[PDB]
């Protein structure tokens, strides 16, 4: 939504552009558009959906 | 200077004009070809138009 996807080599985080502050990548931090076939250099990872464990509990 | 991939610099630059950054990635080859051709027109313009 704002900031950039970044990795420390093992994990993927989103972070704001002008100060390193890694956050877990979520459906709140990110927006969908289209699918994997269209984008050059897209990477596979999970995206945590914060609603889901609340509905599971 | 902070390095950044050029297709990610252009996503910042699109987001700076309110065009949502997926509009770059879903059109990256079109945007590249329009830019490359527009630089081409400047060579021809400057070569011809004294
Ligand atoms: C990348 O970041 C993650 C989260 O900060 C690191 O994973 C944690 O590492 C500590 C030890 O440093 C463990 O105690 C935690 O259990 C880990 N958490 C998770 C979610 O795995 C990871 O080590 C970092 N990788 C590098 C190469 O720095
Ligand atoms: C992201 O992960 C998917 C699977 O979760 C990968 O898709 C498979 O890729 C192999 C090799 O091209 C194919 O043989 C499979 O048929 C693909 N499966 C599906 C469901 O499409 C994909 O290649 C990965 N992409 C990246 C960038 O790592
Ligand atoms: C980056 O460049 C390397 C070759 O230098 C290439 O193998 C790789 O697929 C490229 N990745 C992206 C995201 O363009």
């Amino acid at each position: 939504r704002e900031g950039v996807f970044v990795s420390n080599g093992t994990h993927w985080f989103v972070t704001q552009r002008n100060f390193y502050e890694p956050q877990i990548i979520t459906t709140d931090n990110t927006f969908v558009s289209g699918n994997c076939d269209v984008v050059i250099g897209i990477v596979n990872n999970t995206v945590y959906d914060p609603l889901q464990p609340e509905l599971d509990s | 200077a902070l390095q950044i991939p050029f297709a990610m610099q252009m996503a910042y630059r699109f987001n700076g004009i309110g065009v949502t950054q997926n509009v770059l990635y879903e059109n990256q080859k079109l945007i590249a070809n329009q830019f490359n051709s527009a630089i081409g027109k400047i060579q021809d313009s400057l070569s011809s138009t004294a």
